[PDB]
């Protein structure tokens, strides 16, 4: 199971509108539900050459808290999303030990504030190591906690 | 001319401001105008739904407060929610992934 | 100031398998929704993975011919698919 | 659906009135098509019911199980007990009841 997500209109137009098409391509091969293809790419023209990069998931619903306002307080965010915390305590851990997700304040239980911070890191800290970033846990660790699966 | 109401309710809606702003706006104005009868609840009505139609409303105060339309819902003449039902479902078939329970 | 602030990632967690449509298995008696049956022996048709012996057309309740039909015989309404016995 | 209503009139979980109505919808499975065999075997094991005996066309079922050829009287007899629906000669000449009854 995972945890109950928005998914806005880009999200909506990739799958959802596919979702529509897929009819017309399989009429008869139905429909098993996969989230996990939601592709991302981004060519941004910040500043004078257009970056192809990936990126995090929580900074782009800041980016929309942006839009709207400067914050977007947990309390009423909170009873928007409503994930569902099975994952949560890996989740908990690898967030506390990466740090390197500008956030607002990371607190046990509830977060009360998520209108994170700017863009404050690059690919790393040094060069011999302390490299490590975009956020590894979730992608390899997988089977190594399926392993007793 | 009939624009009138509508152009009430859009001009309280022609706020810029954030989701809370908006929320608060429709949330207290249209449980004021949704509860009146007539021209003005029917046009609540629709412009309750139309406010819950938005990503910046993110999605579950539009579910959450929907759940509380459909708890106001015994409130509203038969005609009238049969009109809600058909704009509602307008609104919900594009995120009706979102909105199942609606 | 705006190069890299976190938006739209590809992300994968665990979400199928098999799938969810059901099928099933022609619940009468069971052999398996691949396999070929006792009753498609005599018969000897070339069966599908889904179609241990499985006929829903107007037919509609299609299962192991004589075993369905004797979940037939007894009562005429055979409620599975809830049609009369292939 | 002979099987069907009348083994839903034999079982005693059901409301009484409900009883009754599977027994006459078996009643009317029993006059609507001409009597297979296992179908005439259910006709009879209305013929023994007392309740049957409550319905408006035991005389009807008293016919079939004396095998008799059914006049045109009891046959408008039944016909002022049927549901319109199950009046239906759709192109067929007769009605199905009628072809049933010939
Ligand atoms: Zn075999
Ligand atoms: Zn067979
Ligand atoms: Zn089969």
């Amino acid at each position: 199971p995972s945890s109950t997500f928005a998914i806005p209109q880009e999200l909506e137009k990739s799958v959802q509108m596919f979702e529509l098409f897929y009819s017309q391509h399989f009429s008869g091969r139905k429909l098993t539900w996969l989230h996990y293809l939601c592709t991302g790419e981004v060519k941004m023209n910040y500043l004078g050459k257009p970056y192809v990069a990936m990126v995090t998931t929580y900074q782009m619903a800041v980016l929309l808290a942006f839009n709207n306002s400067e914050t977007v307080s947990y309390k009423e965010l909170q009873d928007s999303t409503q994930m569902n915390e099975k994952e949560l305590t890996k989740t908990i851990k690898s967030l506390l030990d990466v740090k390197m997700i500008n956030h607002d304040s990371e607190k046990e239980d509830i977060d009360a504030e998520s209108s994170f911070s700017l863009n404050m890191n690059f690919s790393s800290k040094r060069t011999k190591f302390k490299i490590t970033t975009s956020m590894q846990k979730d992608t390899p660790q997988e089977m190594e906690q399926t392993r007793s699966a | 001319m009939a624009a009138a109401v509508r152009q009430d309710l859009a001009q309280l809606m022609n706020s810029s401001g954030s989701h809370k702003d908006l929320a608060g706006k429709y949330r207290q104005i249209l449980e004021k105008a949704i509860q009146l009868s007539g021209a003005e609840q029917l046009e609540a009505l629709k412009a309750f739904v139309e406010a819950m139609v938005n990503e910046n409303v993110s999605l579950v105060i539009s579910r959450q407060l929907l759940t509380d339309f459909c708890t106001h819902l015994p409130n509203l003449p038969d005609s009238t929610a049969k009109e809600i039902y058909h704009f509602t479902l307008e609104k919900i078939q594009p995120r009706v992934i979102s909105f199942e329970e609606q | 100031a705006k190069k890299k602030r976190f938006e739209v990632k590809k992300w994968n967690a665990v979400a199928l398998w098999a799938w969810d449509i059901v099928v099933d298995n022609c619940a009468i008696c069971r052999n398996h929704i691949m396999d070929l049956c006792i009753e498609c022996q005599a018969n000897q048709a070339s069966a599908t993975s889904e179609e241990c012996t499985v006929a829903w057309g107007v037919c509609n309740h299609a299962f192991h011919f004589h075993c369905i039909s004797r979940w037939l015989k007894t009562r005429q309404v055979c409620p599975l698919d809830n049609r009369e016995w292939e | 659906a002979a099987q069907r209503y009348n083994e839903l009139s034999y079982k005693t979980i059901v409301h009484e009135s409900e009883r009754l109505e599977a027994l006459k919808h078996a009643l009317h499975c029993t006059i609507l098509a001409s009597a297979g065999q296992q179908r005439s075997r259910m006709l009879a094991t209305l013929f023994k019911d007392e309740r049957c005996q409550q319905l408006a066309a035991y005389g009807i079922l008293e016919k079939m199980y004396l095998d008799r050829i059914i006049r045109g009287n009891q046959l408008q007899e039944f016909a002022a007990m049927l549901m319109p629906h199950q009046k239906a000669t759709t192109a067929d000449g007769s009605s199905i009841l009628d072809r049933a009854v010939i």
